[PDB]
């Protein structure tokens, strides 16, 4: 059964939680081929494993960089989670280490680019086709979510299509472990819950708005809020209204108003069944969970592939160098790490 | 359309995080 599942992943998650793995691999070990992506909260290098020559993701940050932006606890937040969970649709992390002025972590590398780039190219997907991909997420915050865990950056951006066309959930930037509620401003403005905004204490509910938003975009080709600008984007989300494509079914339509959904007592994912709530809503009726989890459906799409270590489905990014200074820098702000 | 309203919008491109 799903409990039963769950209560065995809870088991071997909480021993790595308890005792993380530290300093299980070195820089020089990897040979870097190519920046994946990059931005203010850091980078995504493809590289090399010298020993077995296999490719891997390694996310790079530069500690000060982290420090100057707060955003030392959630670094460790991200690092501590990573190490610890294990799921068809997660990147853990198969090595981290540190130096004098980087934090690394090396997550198994997933070919196919970013979900963000097909939808914006193609332009929207199909509802089979958005469907196959929003049940991957429900599992994944199935189970992140029965480890106490809240993910809190769903978007196309941060949703990698591997070499089978199945969903990696990576960037747990703003990952953490919580019981109770939290309070922290974070996410992206076009997927944040109402809470979030209005600065009141949340849960993981914020994470199952996300999702609606996840599946009205991919779905519609565009979010259900968007404007030019942050301020202006909170203001329709507050607001209490959104609006649907013509083409997206009862079903769907069904889907999405209880999922953003402002009053948590009526919002799926949170009430009293949970995520049954959603699993067993009409929209995921030919949805084979179990088949899901396996990784035995047929993908709806599957991306170009050429060779091993190719990354023709990325974008071109500049390639700014990997600085080790002589200095170690924050050390003790890192040193779990 | 509202379609061509994203297109022509400033936020089709990769979307940043924000924080405090
Ligand atoms: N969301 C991006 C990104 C942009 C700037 C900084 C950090 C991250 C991104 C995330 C993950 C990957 C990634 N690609 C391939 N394989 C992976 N495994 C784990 N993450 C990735 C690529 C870009």
């Amino acid at each position: 059964s799903v409990k039963e599942f769950l209560a065995k992943a809870k088991e071997d998650f909480l021993k790595k939680w308890e005792n993380p793995a530290q300093n299980t691999a070195h820089l020089d070990q990897f040979e870097r081929i190519k920046t994946l992506g990059t931005g203010s909260f850091g980078r995504v290098m493809l590289v090399k494993h010298m020993e077995t020559g296999n490719h891997y993701a390694m996310k790079i940050l530069d500690k000060q960089k982290v420090v100057k932006l707060k955003q030392i606890e959630h670094t460790l937040n991200e690092k501590r989670i990573l190490q610890a969970v294990n799921f068809p649709f997660l990147t853990k992390l198969e090595f981290s280490f540190k130096d004098n002025s980087n934090l690394y972590m090396v997550m198994e590398y997933a070919p196919g680019g970013e979900m963000f780039s097909h939808l914006r190219r193609i332009g929207r997907f199909s509802e089979p086709h958005a469907r196959f991909y929003a049940a991957q997420i429900v599992l994944t915050f199935e189970y992140l979510h029965s480890l106490d865990l809240i993910y809190r950056d769903l978007k196309p951006e941060n949703l990698m299509i591997d070499q089978q066309g199945y969903i990696k959930v990576t960037d747990f930037g703003f990952a953490k472990r919580v019981k109770g509620r939290t309070w922290t401003l974070c996410g992206t403005p076009e997927y944040l819950a109402p809470e979030i905004i209005l600065s009141k204490g949340y849960n993981k509910a914020v994470d199952w708005w996300a999702l609606g938003v996840l599946i009205y975009e991919m779905a519609a080709g565009y979010p259900p809020f968007f404007a030019d600008q942050p301020i202006q984007i909170y203001e329709k989300i507050v607001s209490g209204k959104v609006r649907f494509p013509s083409h997206f079914s009862s079903d769907l339509k069904d889907l999405l108003r209880n999922l953003l959904q402002v009053d948590l007592t009526k919002r799926f994912g949170n009430l009293k069944n949970g995520v049954n709530d959603i699993k067993n809503h009409k929209w995921f009726a030919t949805t084979d969970w179990i088949a899901i989890y396996q990784r035995k459906v047929e993908a709806p799409f599957i991306p170009k592939f050429k060779g091993p270590g190719d990354t023709s489905n990325f974008d071109d990014y500049e390639e700014e160098e990997i600085r080790v200074s002589i200095n170690e820098k924050c050390g003790k702000e890192f040193s779990e790490f | 359309t509202t379609y061509a309203d994203f297109i022509a919008s400033g936020r089709t491109g990769r979307r940043n995080a924000i924080h405090d």
